């Protein structure tokens, strides 16, 4: 049991390292996809950007 | 997400309706966070509290004065004798002597 | 007086929690969020052929998350919106020209 | 009229209920191996937990750890000021008004 | 059924259990969609209380 | 071990003194570690109170 | 007190015994953690899992509360902000 | 450079498990530029910093989001934090012991 | 013991959640009000602090609620 | 009010308007045979079918 | 309400109309020197000079 436990300790250490790095790579993958989507979206912004002063849609009178 | 005025557990806290408050605390919080333990409190010492051990305290000592006694005493049989009639044990174990 | 006070309080609360409605009158928005919301309100949500299929999936997931947080089950437009985005998920591996006929 | 209250119920020990405490129990004291383990890990350069890193990769939105005087005691705090959205028209509802009494489509 | 239109607090007292179960199912689905798992430790020395007892296997 | 002990503590009174000093040192070091862990636990309790 | 058989010498002896006992404890735990532990790794993994779970539940609750507040945009009337005999402001999202 | 450094690090990893490399790559790959960066210092501890032009997207009073390394264990810091929390709570009743096991020792048990 | 060593992601039912919050409330009250005791928190101790001139009066009768008939 | 951890338990709820304080009493000791076990007859044990008598008529 | 043989003691009096429930608190621990011992300064220890804040404005 002691031999098995020594081997298992080594294996578990390596596995913990691999698991952490794998989860972080998955995180990075998702964030890079989000960045690609944002890069495509910024092309649809009109020239000069948005008029942040006014409402985009004016949906009623102001009398 | 269907009955908002009737489901108060899934509603924001009254500090959220108030419009007034390095990193700041969040402005919006639900009452459904009451159903979680480690929502607001931290998870510190979460897996290390079942590791604080204390030993037992029983002492197995009792003086044995046999000079006081001169008669034998009865004693239990704890297990059946398998060193004798081993082959027949399943066949006679159900009987009474 | 009571209505004025109540509605100013609502406006200040919504400004505090950074809300945006059908009248896009919020300056603190990200340009990407604003484009997405204006697509959902005014334009046509659609995935571009420039993107890779994974990024198309991500865009559709973003649309669905945003729209489901915005519209509740009592909302009438929820079912049509979810159906259209489900059709986009069905037709990710396609061009816009072929996707229009099916999602129109 | 709540603080410094009087004894309201009696205190007692039922006959022959056990106590499980020996006579040296007052000299007994507790101990945890956690401090020693931390020192040994730091000295031998053993694998650290990710709670030593303030950034949080366990979600898509940005979180930063806030520490209470020690790396063992932390809470993640979100950084985004989240934008919220409502696919709702304004001024279409007056809940204080009873609508079953008014004549019209909204009332029906 | 509990008439939450007229007794909302009384009805929420009855229905928050199903809200809690939905809250659990949400995470169980997210963790099945996004593969989230953990390193399970080796089996304990006294996993079985008695040698003749069966150790019913659980997923 | 018995040789090393009797060489330095040949008499009963000295043996008792050494035993008591050993006990006190053990208790003191345990108290140091316990104080550290107690400070951590106190912080967690204070955060529970804050909640 | 340094060498001779004396009460200070015995006190020093007991102190040394205590420190050697704790050195032995240090050795025991060092060898255990270096060669005889998987519980730390398993618990670390489980705690990372718990963090993910926590943040998921947090975000979900926040979304639900946000939907509750979004249900009030229908009640919001920006015309009531108007002052009598004055024009309406685009500040309140016409 | 960020991609190459990340690839090199993840095969011979740091006790940090390459977290700074990961976040650096994530912030470089943004279109308009990094929102979050690591401040360059003569001071010993580095800090996480937020750009000003994206400060309105984050719930922060300032740009300093704190140190990029966790605190070091210290009795004094723990005492300080506990005292601050006690002062903020202001609860009369903390430390009150209504019954103590009768003993010559001041703290029986602990 | 249920989460980290048995593998249960949801260890506490609604009852256990209520018990946890009950104990949290009791801790808060015990630290807020000095000397609080049984009727408000499950706790009994003998060495109590009394004013010095302790008056003893009868409780008022229970409030008459309106009822039909 | 219902909870035993409320001081005004089994007391009528207080409103801004004047309201009759005679309370609905649930069936705590029902008979053994409750021949109609439909929802129609069961709901009367916990709520009044016509609603509560605490409604306002606002002057403004 | 004032009497200890009342259950709602030190609680505001209930009226048909809505009224602020913050109560007038008499001076229970007055200072030793009360330089003005005229009725003007004494009455403030048991009543408010401007009257109580529980008055109605009836809609009808
Ligand atoms: C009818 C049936 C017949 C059939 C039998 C069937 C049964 C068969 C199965 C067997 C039974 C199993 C049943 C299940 C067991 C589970 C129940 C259980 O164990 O716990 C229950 C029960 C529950 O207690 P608890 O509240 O739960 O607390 C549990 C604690 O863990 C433990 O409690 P504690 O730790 O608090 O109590 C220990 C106690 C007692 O501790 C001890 O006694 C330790 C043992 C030492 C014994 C040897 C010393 C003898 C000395 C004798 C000399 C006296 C002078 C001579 C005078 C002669 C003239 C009379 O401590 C003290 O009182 C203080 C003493 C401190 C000093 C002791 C150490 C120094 C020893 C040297 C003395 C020097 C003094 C110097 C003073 C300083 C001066 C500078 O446990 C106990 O109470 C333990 C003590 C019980 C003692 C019983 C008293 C009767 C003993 C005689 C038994 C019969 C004798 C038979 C003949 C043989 C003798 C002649
Ligand atoms: C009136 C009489 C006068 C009295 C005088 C008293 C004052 C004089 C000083 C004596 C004071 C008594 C000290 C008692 C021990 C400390 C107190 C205590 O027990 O606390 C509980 C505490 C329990 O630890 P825990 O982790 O919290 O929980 C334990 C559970 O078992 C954890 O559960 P688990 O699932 O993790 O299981 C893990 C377990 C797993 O264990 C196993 O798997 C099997 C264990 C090994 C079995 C053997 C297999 C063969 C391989 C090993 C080879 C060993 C033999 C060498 C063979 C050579 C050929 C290869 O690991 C162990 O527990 C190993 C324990 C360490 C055993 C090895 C240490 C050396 C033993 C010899 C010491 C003799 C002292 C004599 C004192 C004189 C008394 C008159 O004990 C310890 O901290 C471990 C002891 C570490 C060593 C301390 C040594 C320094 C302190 C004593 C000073 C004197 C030593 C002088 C050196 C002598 C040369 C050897
Ligand atoms: C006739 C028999 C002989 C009578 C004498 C027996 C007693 C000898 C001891 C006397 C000295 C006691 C100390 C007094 C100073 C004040 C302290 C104190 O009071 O606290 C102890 C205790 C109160 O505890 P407390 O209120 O919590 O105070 C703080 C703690 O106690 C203390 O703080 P802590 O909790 O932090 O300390 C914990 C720890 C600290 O201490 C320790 O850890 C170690 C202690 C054990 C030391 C071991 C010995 C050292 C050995 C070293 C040498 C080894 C090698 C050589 C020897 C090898 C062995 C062969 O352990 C202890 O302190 C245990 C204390 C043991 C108490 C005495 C237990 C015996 C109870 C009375 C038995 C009566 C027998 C029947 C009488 C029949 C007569 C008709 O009070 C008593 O023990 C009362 C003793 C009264 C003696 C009564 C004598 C009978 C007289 C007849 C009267 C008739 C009316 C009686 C009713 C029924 C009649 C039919
Ligand atoms: C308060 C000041 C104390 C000053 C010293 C005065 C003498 C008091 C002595 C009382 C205890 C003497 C026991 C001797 C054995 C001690 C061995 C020991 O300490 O090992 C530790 C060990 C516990 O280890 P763990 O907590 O599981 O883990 C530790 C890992 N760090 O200690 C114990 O178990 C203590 C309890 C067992 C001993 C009890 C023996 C019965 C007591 C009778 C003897 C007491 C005599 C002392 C009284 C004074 C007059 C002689
Ligand atoms: C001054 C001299 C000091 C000498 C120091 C001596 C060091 C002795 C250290 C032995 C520690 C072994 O510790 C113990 O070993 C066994 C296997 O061997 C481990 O393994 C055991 O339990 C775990 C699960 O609980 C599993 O691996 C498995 O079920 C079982 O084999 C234990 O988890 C561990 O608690």
């Amino acid at each position: 049991q002691g031999i098995k436990t020594v081997y298992a300790s080594c294996r578990y250490r390596k596995l913990n390292e691999r698991e952490i790095i794998s989860d972080r790579y998955t995180w990075l993958h998702e964030r890079m996809l989000e960045d690609e989507v944002e890069r495509v979206l910024l092309e649809q912004v009109p020239a000069g950007g948005f008029d942040k002063t006014r409402p985009g849609l004016l949906l009623g009178p102001s009398t | 997400p269907f009955m908002w005025r009737q489901r108060a557990y899934c509603a924001p806290v009254p500090s959220a309706f108030a419009s007034q408050q390095g990193v700041r605390k969040p402005l919006l919080r639900s009452n459904s966070e009451s159903l979680s333990v480690f929502s607001q409190i931290p998870d510190g010492l979460l897996g290390h509290t079942t590791s604080v051990t204390m030993g037992n305290s029983d002492i197995f000592f009792l003086p044995k004065p046999s000079n006081l006694l001169k008669i034998a005493l009865p004693a239990f049989v704890f297990m059946p004798n398998l060193t004798i009639f081993t082959r027949a044990f399943p066949f006679y174990a159900h009987t009474s002597a | 007086k009571i209505l004025r006070d109540r509605n100013i309080g609502l406006f200040n609360l919504l400004q505090h929690h950074n809300f945006a409605g059908l009248s896009v009158n919020n300056a603190k928005l990200s340009d990407s969020q604003r484009v997405m919301w204006t697509d959902l309100v005014q334009g046509k949500p659609d995935v571009e052929d420039k993107l890779s299929v994974d990024a198309r999936e991500m865009k559709v997931d973003m649309y669905e998350k945003l729209f489901k947080q915005a519209a509740d089950l009592e909302n009438p437009c929820r079912m049509p919106g979810v159906a259209y985005l489900r059709c986009l998920r069905d037709t990710l591996t396609e061009t816009q020209s072929a996707r229009r006929s099916s999602c129109l | 009229s709540m603080d410094h209250g009087m004894q309201y119920s009696s205190i007692y020990w039922e006959t022959s209920h056990r106590t499980y405490l020996p006579f040296w129990a007052s000299l007994t004291q507790k101990f945890s191996w956690k401090i020693m383990d931390d020192q040994i890990r730091s000295f031998l350069r053993l694998p650290k937990p990710v709670t030593t890193e303030p950034f949080v990769f366990s979600s898509g939105s940005p979180y930063i750890r806030r520490y209470f005087g020690d790396a063992d005691i932390s809470v993640p705090v979100p950084l985004h000021a989240p934008a919220h959205f409502a696919f709702v028209p304004t001024g279409t509802v007056s809940p204080w008004e009873e609508t079953g009494m008014e004549t019209g489509p909204q009332g029906a | 059924s509990a008439q939450a239109r007229i007794d909302p607090q009384g009805a929420a007292t009855k229905c928050v259990k199903w809200f809690n179960e939905w809250r659990q199912c949400a995470w169980d689905q997210e963790k099945m969609v996004k593969g989230y798992n953990y390193i399970e430790d080796r089996r304990a020395r006294k996993h079985k209380p008695y040698i003749g007892a069966p150790d019913l296997q659980y997923s | 071990v018995n040789a090393f002990v009797v060489k330095h503590n040949p008499d009963l009174r000295l043996q008792f003194v050494a035993f008591a000093s050993f006990i006190a040192t053990h208790m003191a070091i345990t108290k140091e570690f316990n104080d550290m862990y107690q400070r951590l636990v106190d912080i967690t309790s204070l955060l529970e109170l804050q909640a | 007190a340094i060498k001779g058989p004396s009460v200070p010498h015995s006190i020093l002896f007991g102190v040394g015994a205590g420190c050697c006992a704790y050195a032995g404890y240090y050795l025991y735990r060092a060898m255990r953690l270096t060669f005889f532990d998987t519980e730390s790794v398993a618990l670390q993994s489980r705690l990372r899992y718990a963090e993910k779970q926590k943040l998921f539940h947090q975000e979900l609750d926040r979304e639900l509360a946000a939907g509750h507040i979004a249900s009030l945009v229908a009640e919001y009337d920006p015309v009531a902000t108007r002052l009598p005999f004055q024009p309406m402001q685009d500040r309140y999202r016409v | 450079d960020e991609g190459i450094n990340l690839m090199k690090c993840t095969k011979n990893p740091d006790p940090s498990f390459c977290a700074k490399e990961f976040v650096a790559m994530r912030e470089c790959n943004r279109p308009q530029g990094p929102h979050l960066v690591l401040s360059s210092s003569p001071s010993s501890p580095p800090h996480y910093e937020l750009r000003p032009e994206v400060k309105h997207l984050y719930n922060v009073d300032s740009t300093d989001l704190g140190s990029a390394v966790a605190p070091v264990r210290s009795k004094e810091q723990l005492d300080r934090v506990a005292d601050s929390l006690k002062a903020d709570l202001n609860l009369p009743g903390y430390g009150h012991i209504p019954y103590k096991w009768e003993s010559l020792r001041p703290n029986p048990g602990a | 013991a249920r989460y980290c060593y048995r593998g249960l992601d949801h260890p506490f039912t609604l009852n256990e959640m209520k018990d946890f919050l009950f104990k949290l409330r009791e801790q808060y009250l015990v630290n807020k009000y000095e000397g609080i005791q049984f009727p408000f928190v499950f706790r009994q101790f003998n060495r109590v602090s009394t004013p010095g001139t302790l008056e003893v009066h009868t409780s008022p009768a229970l409030q008459q609620q309106p009822h039909f008939h | 009010n219902s909870s035993i951890y409320d001081n005004r338990n089994h007391e009528a709820v207080r409103h801004p308007w004047s309201t009759d304080a005679r309370t609905f009493h649930p069936n705590d000791n029902p008979e053994a045979d409750r021949i109609n076990t439909q929802y129609s007859n069961m709901v009367s044990d916990s709520f009044p079918e016509g609603g509560f008598s605490d409604a306002p008529r606002f002057s403004s």
